[PDB]
């Protein structure tokens, strides 16, 4: 099976919060142990509240990070700090990202949600596996 | 150079993960040519915890350098 960084592509209304999943697919049985990538934003259209690990992630009080460095950039970083059994075993979504939609955002208009430049996943042995990456978007309705 | 343990020419949540080893450990030696030089963030010519949370804020975006 296929491994895949992807954002999902969400519904949200202007002048109101919404949540972007940021998901995992295809995690082999020797698991994700660590991850590093960028998230870039339309900061035009959304503004950035904060970001959660999902429900796949081991401790994340420990385990996991996300900062936004700037405007539209944000920072994500996972490692089991175990290095033993803590890695993520399971599908699904990885990280929560929660944005308030402007209100001058446009109706029918899309807020881009995207990886940007080159994210690393380890497992737990620590070799790279290469995620397939699919963007995503706030869908502006 | 500096951050990049494993020598790839990236510094990367898998060099993170080196440090983590070293920390606990269980790697002795770092890929890197210079252990030191790699692994050393605050100039105490040493690697510790505290190299490991700057790491930690490099890669957070938090530093943009060490
Ligand atoms: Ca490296
Ligand atoms: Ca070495
Ligand atoms: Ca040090």
């Amino acid at each position: 099976t296929g491994f895949n960084l992807s954002i999902d592509t969400v519904e949200g209304n202007p002048g109101s919060s919404v949540v972007v999943p940021v998901k995992l697919s295809g995690i082999s049985k020797n698991g994700i142990s660590t991850a590093d990538f960028t998230v870039t934003y339309d900061a035009t259209k959304l503004e950035y509240i904060s970001g959660d690990a999902g429900s796949i992630v081991t401790n994340p009080g420990v385990n996991f990070g996300i900062n936004k460095e700037s405007d539209g950039k944000l920072k994500v970083l996972f490692l089991d700090y175990t290095m033993s059994t803590g890695y993520i075993s399971t599908d699904g979504v990885f990280a929560n990202l929660n944005f308030n939609i402007k209100s001058s955002a446009a109706i029918g208009s899309k807020a881009e949600v995207s990886i940007s430049g080159t994210p690393t996943f380890g497992d737990s042995t620590l070799t790279p596996v290469v995620a397939k990456v699919t963007n995503g978007a706030v869908n502006l309705e | 150079k500096p951050g990049d343990v494993d020598g790839n020419g990236s510094i990367n949540s898998i060099d993170f993960a080196l440090m983590r080893n070293y920390l606990l450990g269980n790697l002795k030696d770092f890929p890197a040519e210079d252990d030191i030089k790699a692994g050393d963030l605050n100039g105490d010519k040493s690697i510790n915890i505290n190299d490991f949370a700057i790491m930690r804020m490099y890669l957070l975006g938090m530093i943009t350098k060490f």
